[PDB]
């Protein structure tokens, strides 16, 4: 076949406008642009298509794209059929189309990307979900699912209201179970609500899923820290099965001298204040946040990028301080580029040695060690090696973004639950834990991973719960 | 849903008690534990100690001293109003062992905070001496309530207007200098008070536990806002404490961290006051 090698671009807000707020940067496709991009797809056979193999839940990508092309003149029918196809495998397309690292997944595998730009699969998936939401087409398909529910009288508890728990709950409700989700924070959504900022994941997208859960008859109980507010044994007595979707929500903190100086935040604290508590709207909202004139963000993943771009929106000069080079960074390529555009400064091959304070206990500077690249490590990326050369760089604020890990406090209290040395719940091939009738998925079993894997695990666990309780 | 206020009692100027409907928290709460609350959709999350529980009513009791915007706004709430969010019980319960003679020291609103701990200590067979610290006579509250769970009560006022003149630490130093047997000191109050208690008892080798009061956001271990240095190691007070060995706590670091948002706290309070001037 002949290939159209250039992607149809999605429009984005200007840098000058968007650094003044937390609104979504990328405006997504219109119908006309989405159809043009869909036309670039070569329609590889489903039983071969490499994009399908690269999607962790194997969405029928050529199929949903074909549904758009075959309905060129009826966008509502096109979107309805495309969304039906997507929903066979993915509950959260408006989210995953925005946040998957597609260059490592579907798009990285697309044949067109070998000679030009891969099909913009994530933006097409996003377009289908967004258009459907704006036109009530998703509600149509959901009401169709709701009609088919046959209540079975059995009760299942979900611990945690992130993508894994929300997805598991919806699938179980469709199977007829009476589902309750218990969530420790005052709003559900997990990382989707407190971690990923509105400039790439608008809260409306998460709230839509909560509305869907309301319509499906799922109950959500916020302000419930399972292990304290309700015990695990109380849940086992009341429920026929339990799904643990508690994520990896504790910050990794390295024992750098000076890490408790004022002006040093974990990324989780900084992002929770910004995103969940709306501290960027202080004093309209009551939670404060404080950035100085110069902010350092330690790390190179999505968390680091989100913290850096949030701090920039508060008016600071912001530096990413990352111990490898650009090539090794793990954040989504699209968002690294957005950070560069917005004016985040990058320093590579550096790692902190200590944080330096003034007399009042406030951060004044960071002593950094220079690194050099060595042999590839287990991830296939060249490892950072310290050179012994250090220097001091002045900063007023620092945000630590070196990863997150599960909360062992919760986990140790769960009687009978087997957990590995990294805090991951051990599960069998059916996502069942060491406790019969208790299942787990998402970051709680993987460590920090992706939204799409958490969604996929929620669906797999729902099917396993159904099998377990049906036998 | 939200959390109904069953009862409000003004215990002293700026010290407001709230009994809140929360049967899950009441069923599980133990002395020393706390809650996070948020009043309304624009609010911040703040920690407050579980000062009492009533399982038969399904209620918990919190006592909030007016010190800034959120606690002043809470002080205006009435019975039948609702606290939007109440998360609990949080933290590790106080460790209640038979120690011998236990000196319980509450400063200001800390007097309400020590009540359940004093009660549990007494029920375990300890001889309980409660030292209550207030600035002045009109701030004294819960003397009889603490006396009901103590063998001895010493009330202090900074200005000598009621009880013994001086600080909590003056009463404690008097006990030590009299040669009284003291096996454990527990302190709850302002960080400056807990630091002073710790520094007084350290040369005497008296085991001292303080319930730390750092800045909190989630209260469940997710963020480190509440971090402290204990014995040279970083701990998160909301999940690892909030009680620690007072002699191992970096008190200057805690007080530095508690001061970080002072300017913004003032801006928020000033806005609330400015927007309530017309009547
Ligand atoms: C800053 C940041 C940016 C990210 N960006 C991306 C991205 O662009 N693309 C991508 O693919 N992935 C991204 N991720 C990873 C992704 O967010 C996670 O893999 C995913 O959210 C995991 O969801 P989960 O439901 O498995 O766990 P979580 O999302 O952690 O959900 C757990 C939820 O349950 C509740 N809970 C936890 N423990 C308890 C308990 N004991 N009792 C009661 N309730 C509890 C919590 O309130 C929490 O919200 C990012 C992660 C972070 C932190
Ligand atoms: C575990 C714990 C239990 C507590 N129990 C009680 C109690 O039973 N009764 C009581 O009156 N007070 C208690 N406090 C203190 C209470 O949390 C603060 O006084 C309250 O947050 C003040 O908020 P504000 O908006 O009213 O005043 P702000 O202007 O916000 O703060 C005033 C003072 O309170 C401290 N503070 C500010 N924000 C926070 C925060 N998010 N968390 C903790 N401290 C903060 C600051 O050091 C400051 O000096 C407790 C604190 C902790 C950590
Ligand atoms: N799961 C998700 O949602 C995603 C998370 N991320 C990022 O990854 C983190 C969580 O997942 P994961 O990547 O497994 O976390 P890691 O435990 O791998 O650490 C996060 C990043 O910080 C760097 N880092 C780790 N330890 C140290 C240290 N002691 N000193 C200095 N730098 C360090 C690493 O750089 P390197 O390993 O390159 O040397 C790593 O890329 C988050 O902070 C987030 O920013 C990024 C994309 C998606
Ligand atoms: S691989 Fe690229 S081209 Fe072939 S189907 Fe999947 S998307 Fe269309
Ligand atoms: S889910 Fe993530 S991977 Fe699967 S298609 Fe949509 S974007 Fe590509
Ligand atoms: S308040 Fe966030 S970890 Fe303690
Ligand atoms: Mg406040």
């Amino acid at each position: 076949p002949r290939l159209i090698k250039d992607r149809v671009p999605t429009p984005e807000r200007s840098v000058g406008e968007r650094v003044r707020d937390f609104g979504e940067v990328n405006l997504g496709y219109s119908w006309e642009l989405a159809l043009r991009e869909a036309e670039r797809c070569l329609q590889c056979p489903v039983e071969y298509a490499p994009c399908i193999k690269g999607c962790p839940v194997h969405i029928n990508i050529p199929g949903f794209i074909k549904a758009l092309r075959e309905n060129r003149d009826n966008p509502s029918k096109a979107v309805r059929e495309a969304l039906r196809i997507i929903w066979r495998d993915n509950t959260l397309p408006a989210i995953t189309g925005r946040v998957c690292p597609q260059e490592e997944q579907c798009e990285g595998a697309c044949v067109v990307g070998k000679v030009g730009d891969p099909i913009n699969i994530g933006k097409l998936e996003r377009f289908v979900a967004d258009y459907a939401r704006e036109h009530g087409i998703d509600d149509e398909l959901l009401l169709e699912e709701i009609k088919g529910i046959k209540r079975n009288g059995k009760k299942v508890a979900i611990i945690g209201a992130g993508p894994a728990g929300l997805t598991c709950a919806a699938d179980l409700a469709k199977m007829g179970y009476e589902v309750t989700i218990y969530e420790a924070l005052h709003q559900p959504g997990g990382v989707l609500i407190y971690g990923i900022p509105e400039f790439r994941l608008p809260k409306e997208i998460v709230k839509k899923e909560l509305e869907n859960l309301r319509r499906l008859g799922v109950k959500i109980e916020t302000n419930v820290l399972v292990g304290k507010t309700i015990t695990f044994e109380e849940l086992r007595e009341e429920y026929d099965a339990i799904f643990i979707g508690t994520g990896a929500g504790t910050p990794r903190i390295y024992p750098w001298p000076g890490v408790n100086l004022n002006g040093i935040y974990s990324a989780n604290e900084f992002l929770t204040r910004i995103n969940l508590m709306k501290a960027y709207k202080f004093p309209e909202y009551d939670t404060p946040i404080k950035v100085g004139k110069r902010v350092a963000v330690i790390g190179g993943g999505n968390t680091a990028m989100d913290a850096a771009r949030s701090a920039l929106r508060l008016g600071a000069e912001v530096w990413i301080l990352y111990r490898r080079t650009r090539k090794e960074m793990t954040a989504r390529e699209e968002e690294i580029k957005h950070a560069e555009e917005e004016g985040v400064k990058f320093m590579f091959l550096v790692t902190p040695k200590r944080f330096i304070g003034d007399e009042n206990g406030n951060l004044k500077a960071i002593e950094l060690e220079k690194m050099k690249l060595g042999e590839p490590d287990e991830s296939g990326r060249r490892r950072p090696i310290p050179t012994g050369e250090t220097f001091i760089m002045e900063f007023d604020t620092a945000i630590i973004a070196i990863g997150q890990t599960p909360n062992k406090t919760f986990l140790e209290t769960v009687p009978g639950l087997k957990v590995d040395e990294w805090g991951r719940i051990v599960v069998d091939e059916n996502l069942m834990t060491s406790i019969p009738g208790v299942f787990a998925g998402g970051d709680a079993i993987r460590g920090e991973a992706t939204v799409i894997l958490a969604m996929g695990d929620g669906r797999k666990a729902a099917k396993a719960i159904h099998q377990y309780l049906s036998k | 849903m939200m959390f109904k206020i069953l009862r409000k009692e003004r215990l002293a100027p700026g010290i407001n008690l709230f009994e809140i409907e929360s049967p899950r928290i009441a069923k599980h709460a133990k002395p020393g534990q706390f809650v996070m609350i948020r009043l309304h959709e624009k609010g911040e999350r703040i920690p407050l100690t579980i000062a009492d529980v009533d399982i038969s009513k399904g209620s918990i009791t919190i006592v909030a001293q007016e010190v800034g915007k959120t606690t002043r706004e809470l002080g205006t709430y009435e019975a039948g109003d609702y606290i939007l969010d109440v998360l609990g019980p949080l933290g590790k319960p106080s460790h209640i062992d038979y120690f011998g003679t236990v000196v319980m020291i509450g400063g200001g609103v800390g007097v309400a905070e020590i009540y359940p701990v004093a009660k549990a200590m007494k029920e375990k067979g300890n001889y309980v001496i409660s030292i209550l610290g207030f600035r002045t006579k009109d701030l004294v509250f819960w003397e009889d309530k603490l006396r009901s769970v103590s063998d001895e009560v010493i009330v202090t006022t900074n200005d000598g207007s009621y009880g013994m003149k001086g600080f909590t630490t003056h009463a404690l130093q008097k006990l030590i200098e009299e040669g009284r047997k003291i096996d454990l000191v527990h302190a709850v109050g302002p960080a400056i008070m807990m630091k002073a208690v710790a520094e007084l008892t350290k040369p005497y080798g008296i085991k001292t536990v303080a319930s730390l009061n750092p800045i909190m956001v989630d209260g469940t271990g997710m963020c480190g806002a509440c971090r402290v240095t204990v014995g040279g190691e970083v701990k998160f007070a909301c999940v690892d404490g909030p009680e620690f060995d007072a002699h191992l706590v970096d008190w200057d670091q805690l007080m530095n961290r508690l001061a970080y948002y002072r300017d913004l706290e003032k801006i928020s309070l000033e806005k609330w006051e400015r927007e309530r001037r017309m009547v």
